[PDB]
């Protein structure tokens, strides 16, 4: 993964040396953010089925051509696979808050998404329409923390930049 | 001519002071900005005062609220949809006290026991559906 | 005729800050006792309803039988949800000092739904009277298996307050 | 240079203007006690985001009828519009403390505000009360008697500037009553 | 005038029926908590001249146009009549708290109070503030939530009497509105 | 092979020293809560067949593509051997609990399991889901925490054993992952 | 390579001096405004892809002769390289803003870029206009004055961080000129 612990232990391992004093100031900064980040993971873990229901059909309200014969939302069961396709990306945002870094996104959700979505003819612009809705239907304090709404929104822009 | 042209436009002189300690660093900039109604930070004020006044014992009396009507929802006939609708299904307040914080939260809460979760009736539509061809059982007569 | 968190249409957390608590703690008589009242409950909220439902099983063992209403493991899991949702509204009602939010968002229409869903209403008398008799013993620190450190004094009037709130639940499902 | 800062507010358009280091040094000796007055502006406009966010919430803290069903701070937008005007009132008072003149406070902010609040049905008796909380903050920030936040200032007495910013907040109170 | 026991009599004189035991349990409970009603009356009459001094001068704080020339509380003669009225509303509420019935407050103090205050020209949106500032101060000493002047009571629930006084002070506010 | 009482000996043979008060009191704390230990292995053996009958049904209900052809539980002989594969790995945990040390399952059960599951085409992640339910089924029985079935013991705490089998079921899981 | 703390050490090692207290003045000020720097990098990285696809589209709409056959953005291979020739400029600037020193873009990006570009035939006057547009977008995100997207910060001033990042973009233009 990519987090704060895996980064300083790799550059220690890639230089043949013990954990130095700069390798412990970094994990000190994991203590000063876990109490401002794990409550963003707490809110998303109990409210996911309501935030994926409204973000999933915000793309079908935007791109209404997908419900045509020959398209990506042809029948009902391919619409239900898309809601399953979107409820994975909210699950991995939840894992990046728990780990702290962006490892779970760019190793389970981003890596290889260009080859898959070109082959199976899935428009990535409807993925980023379902993720930009969540980032905006994001009133700050109301839904989450000060940053807890800063942390949660910092990973919803990692998806949009990686799918564009 | 009696009413000034400047009232509803919501502009205001925003003053910025810059000071770095030196003498040649001390500008004041009185420029004009149309200020904007910040929609999102009102919910950090409107909700927190709505639970400040929820927990007042002596401001829920001498400040009594009016009798708000419910919405235009139609009664169907089954009480598990009429009395407990899908917008308020399984919602409950969870109070999370800490040092100098009350922190109630209303979110959909449930179960566990044995594996399954309570809900699994109203799953999301992408989670289930069209797995197998689905048959139906004949009438098993009576017996004696 | 419910209360001021009519925030069921946008935002719900509504926390209360630090110096705004001093606007509240100088406003509530025995406010330090009432903040220690709800903290003795919601810290032990998972152990109570695991013991409240299984106390109902231990006296009425026919619920696990086929035909009973705590077979088919989701239906067991719905009772641990609804054992806790009753406790979750009572702990807000002890904090607010009124039961009007408990009567209108939780107890309203509960009698018609338990006879429609096939819920045995007389066993849920027994499972909530356990949660009455549990939370009396938490708030007076007479819980035998675990005792909580508190400041010295009595909490009798809050113990008589919560016995009225759990009896409102027993009145609403009777 | 001081007359040109009236011209960017008259024109009803975003145009910026400023002072130099030497033009301020000629301004701070033309006006007496001019370093104290710029500390009086900087004590407020560094905390202007907290002063309206306390006074609007302090108005609900003694009157919870404004957030009632039927209240004037309800439907998620009136609360946002209430914070907008208390931001505007704190801008025009602190500009009047910066200018030393209430003549820009009356016709640009308080002219016709009394008729505008009763056209909307804004309760003016609570909007007195949200200004008087902000008046109590402005004499506490200037005299450095604020409890939770003390800014380090050069030493001396600033009692005339606190009474001057008291008197500018009464003109907000006198216009909308 | 009527009290809490006499309203039970004059409701059952209207039905030509003897007062049975099914109507005595609201009255047998009244003499049971009757000591703590008397215990909470003299927390109001012993703090009364500070309550009228606070509730009038806080109404001046919220509405500063009362002391402008042409204001209703302008000169010294009009200022003392406003202090005399808030003592009278406090006197008649503290009869109705003692009697347990709002008969005597209604027909000696509130009888024609609205038509008097229109004819004098007393503002009705400021005079409801002075009965609501002291409404909150009357649920202070019953609930013992006072900032200064803690009073030595006996322990128990008094929120029935705190809610009964808040019924009585809004009976004034529904009469002069 | 060797229990915990003979694990402390073979760690001491390299020391070439007698066993004394440095290393005996943990074995004294073994015996002094030894009545708790075999009180806990009773409530696994008593309901073990219902555990794996729920564990493999819970495995297939989450991933229903194991009974489809191509899944490794398609044939009845693929599903009959799924029980006996999922019964031996539970049986070896019951040896580690009774003997206290996990030396029995690491070599007679787990040595060569990772290489056989990828030789026979057994899906690894499906078994690790099945053994994790047996981890959860155990700790709901050591401490009487399971919902539908409980039994009566002597009043006490047994969290040392419930954290021990949770260390016994992931060394099975790390041998397959 | 050299951040804001490594810069003051190599200038003290030139004199073989200790880093005392008068030279720790900018470094105690670097840390005190440390959250604003992390709030400034977060506003660039979060919308970097829109920042590039708007900068080179804005370069083409001004110079439409870049995409003609014979232009330097003609083919798909040439336009794809321009989309990362200006995405790697924005990357090394955000390294320089994070570290508070320019020794990473001047040692890994700007060194020898001018003769790399005229070996390929890249028009430098249009490469500077693409960088110049990104500089205008960068200061519109440090300061919260972007038209189409507002972000959520605390209250205060970042005109020193806005002008620091505008000085990092000007040495990119001074390198290929
Ligand atoms: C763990 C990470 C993880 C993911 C991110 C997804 C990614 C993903 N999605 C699909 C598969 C799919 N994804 C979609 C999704 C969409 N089509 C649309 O109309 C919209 C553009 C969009 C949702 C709104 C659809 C319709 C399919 C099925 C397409 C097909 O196979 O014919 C597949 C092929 C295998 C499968 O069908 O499941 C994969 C790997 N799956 C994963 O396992
Ligand atoms: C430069 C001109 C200018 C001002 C002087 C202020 C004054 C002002 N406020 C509002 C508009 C408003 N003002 C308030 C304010 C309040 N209501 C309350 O309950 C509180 C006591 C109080 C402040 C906290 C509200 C709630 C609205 C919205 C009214 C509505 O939505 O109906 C309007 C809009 C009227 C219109 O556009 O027709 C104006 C001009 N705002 C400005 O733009
Ligand atoms: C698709 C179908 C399906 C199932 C069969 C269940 C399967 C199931 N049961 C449990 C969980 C459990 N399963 C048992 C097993 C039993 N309970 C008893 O008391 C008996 C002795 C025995 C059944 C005969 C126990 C004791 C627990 C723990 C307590 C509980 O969660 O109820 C778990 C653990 C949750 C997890 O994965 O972490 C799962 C998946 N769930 C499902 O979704
Ligand atoms: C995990 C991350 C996460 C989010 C990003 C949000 C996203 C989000 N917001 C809302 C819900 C809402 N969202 C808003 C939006 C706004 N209010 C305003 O004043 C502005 C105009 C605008 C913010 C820019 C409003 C008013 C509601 C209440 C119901 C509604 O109107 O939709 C809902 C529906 C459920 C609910 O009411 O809570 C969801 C899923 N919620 C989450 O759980
Ligand atoms: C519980 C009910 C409740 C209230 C009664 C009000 C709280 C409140 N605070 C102040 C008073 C004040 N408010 C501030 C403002 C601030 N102080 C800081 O340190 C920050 C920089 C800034 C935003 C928080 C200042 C400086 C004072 C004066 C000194 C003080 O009393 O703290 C006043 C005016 C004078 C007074 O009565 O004390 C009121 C009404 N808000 C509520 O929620
Ligand atoms: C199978 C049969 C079976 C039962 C009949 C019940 C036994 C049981 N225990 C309690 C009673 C209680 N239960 C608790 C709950 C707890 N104590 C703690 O220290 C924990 C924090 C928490 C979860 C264990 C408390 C505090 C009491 C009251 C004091 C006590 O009796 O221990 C009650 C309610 C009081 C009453 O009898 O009315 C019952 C019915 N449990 C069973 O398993
Ligand atoms: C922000 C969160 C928050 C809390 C959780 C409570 C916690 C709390 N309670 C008390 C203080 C107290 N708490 C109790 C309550 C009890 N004591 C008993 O013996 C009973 C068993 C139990 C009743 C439930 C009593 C009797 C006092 C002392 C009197 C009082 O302050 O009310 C104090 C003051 C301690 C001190 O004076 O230093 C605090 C901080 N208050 C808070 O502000
Ligand atoms: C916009 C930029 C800008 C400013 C913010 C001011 C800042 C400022 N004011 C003073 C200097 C001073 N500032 C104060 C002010 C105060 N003393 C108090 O005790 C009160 C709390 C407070 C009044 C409200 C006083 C009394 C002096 C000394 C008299 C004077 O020099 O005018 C000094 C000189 C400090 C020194 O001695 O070196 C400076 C830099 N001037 C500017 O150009
Ligand atoms: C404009 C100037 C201005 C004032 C003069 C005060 C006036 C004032 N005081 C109180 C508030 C109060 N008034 C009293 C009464 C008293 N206090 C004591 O200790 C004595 C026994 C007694 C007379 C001196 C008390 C105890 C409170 C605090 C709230 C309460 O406990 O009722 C309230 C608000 C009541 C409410 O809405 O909840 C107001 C407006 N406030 C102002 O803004
Ligand atoms: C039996 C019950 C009973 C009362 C309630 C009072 C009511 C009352 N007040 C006044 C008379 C008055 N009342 C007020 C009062 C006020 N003006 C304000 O601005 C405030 C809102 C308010 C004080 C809180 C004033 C100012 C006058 C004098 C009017 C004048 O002199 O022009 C008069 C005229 C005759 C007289 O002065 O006696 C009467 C009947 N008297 C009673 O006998
Ligand atoms: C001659 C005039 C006269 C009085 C002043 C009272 C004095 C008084 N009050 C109470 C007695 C009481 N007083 C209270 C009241 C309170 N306790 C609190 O903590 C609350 C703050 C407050 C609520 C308003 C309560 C709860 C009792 C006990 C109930 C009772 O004994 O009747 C008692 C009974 C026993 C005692 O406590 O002494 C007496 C004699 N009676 C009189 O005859
Ligand atoms: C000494 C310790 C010891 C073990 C660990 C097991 C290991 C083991 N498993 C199997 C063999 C097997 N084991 C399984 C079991 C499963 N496959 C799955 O997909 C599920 C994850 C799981 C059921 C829950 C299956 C399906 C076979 C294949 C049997 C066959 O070839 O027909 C075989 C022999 C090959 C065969 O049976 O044909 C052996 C030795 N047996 C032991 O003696
Ligand atoms: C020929 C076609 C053509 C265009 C595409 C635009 C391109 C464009 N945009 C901006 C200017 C800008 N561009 C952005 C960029 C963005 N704003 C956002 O909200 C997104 C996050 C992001 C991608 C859209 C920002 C923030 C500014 C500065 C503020 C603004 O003007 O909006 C500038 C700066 C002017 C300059 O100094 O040269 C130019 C050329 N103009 C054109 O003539
Ligand atoms: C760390 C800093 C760093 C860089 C900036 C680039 C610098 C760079 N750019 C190009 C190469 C190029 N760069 C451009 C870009 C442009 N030409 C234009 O006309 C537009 C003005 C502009 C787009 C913004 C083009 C068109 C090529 C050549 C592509 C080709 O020749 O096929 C090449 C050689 C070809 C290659 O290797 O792909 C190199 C080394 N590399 C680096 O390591």
């Amino acid at each position: 993964m990519k987090s704060v612990i895996t980064t300083v232990v790799s550059a220690a391992d890639a230089a043949g040396r013990f954990p130095s004093n700069s390798d412990l100031e970094s994990i000190q900064g994991n203590i000063q953010r876990s109490a401002a980040r794990l409550e963003a993971a707490e809110k998303l873990a109990g409210n996911h089925e309501a935030v994926v229901k409204e973000a999933g059909d915000a793309c079908f309200a935007k791109y209404a051509y997908l419900k045509n014969p020959g398209e990506a939302g042809e029948n009902q069961e391919k619409i239900n696979k898309c809601y399953r396709d979107v409820d994975h990306y909210m699950r991995l945002v939840n894992y990046c808050l728990v780990v702290g870094g962006t490892g779970p996104l760019d190793e389970w959700g981003i890596a290889g998404a260009r080859e898959v979505y070109r082959t199976l003819n899935l428009p990535t612009s409807a993925y980023v329409a379902s993720i930009a809705y969540t980032r905006d239907r994001l009133c700050v304090p109301r839904d989450m923390s000060a940053q807890a709404g800063v942390e949660f929104s910092a990973y919803l822009d990692y998806l949009i930049n990686a799918l564009s | 001519a009696k009413k000034n042209q400047y009232m509803g436009t919501s502009v205001a002189p925003e003053i910025v002071l810059t000071d770095k300690g030196s003498d040649m660093s001390r500008k004041v900039k009185t420029e004009d900005k149309k200020v904007a109604a910040d929609q999102a930070a009102a919910m950090g004020i409107l909700a927190n005062m709505s639970l400040y006044a929820s927990l007042n014992p002596v401001k829920r009396m001498t400040y009594k609220a009016k009798e708000q009507a419910p919405a235009y929802v139609k009664k169907t006939g089954n009480p598990v949809e009429d009395f407990y609708p899908s917008s308020w299904r399984n919602m409950a307040p969870v109070i999370s006290l800490s040092a100098n914080r009350v922190a109630v939260a209303f979110e959909k809460i449930d179960a566990a026991s044995n594996g399954v979760k309570a809900n699994s009736n109203n799953k999301p539509f992408w989670k289930s559906g069209a797995t197998t061809k689905n048959y139906v059982a004949p009438e098993a007569p009576a017996q004696s | 005729a419910f209360s001021r968190v009519v925030v069921n249409s946008d935002a719900k957390a509504a926390y209360v800050g630090g110096s705004d608590l001093q606007a509240l703690k100088s406003f509530i008589a025995d406010g330090n006792k009432r903040l220690d009242a709800v903290n003795s409950i919601v810290s032990n909220a998972s152990c109570m309803v695991s013991d409240a439902v299984s106390g109902m099983i231990c006296e009425n063992p026919g619920l696990i039988s086929p035909g009973g209403n705590c077979y088919t493991n989701r239906r067991m899991a719905a009772c641990l949800r609804d054992g806790e949702i009753i406790l979750r509204y009572v702990s807000y009602a002890l904090l607010a000092g009124d039961a009007s939010v408990l009567e209108d968002r939780c107890l309203n229409g509960l009698k018609e739904t338990y006879i429609a869903l096939g819920v045995p209403t007389n066993s849920s008398i027994r499972a909530v009277s356990i949660m009455k008799a549990q939370a009396v013993a938490f708030i007076t620190n007479t819980a035998t298996e675990r005792k909580m450190s508190f400041a010295a004094g009595d909490c009798t009037s809050l113990a008589s307050e919560v016995a009225s709130y759990f009896d409102r639940v027993g009145a609403a499902i009777s």
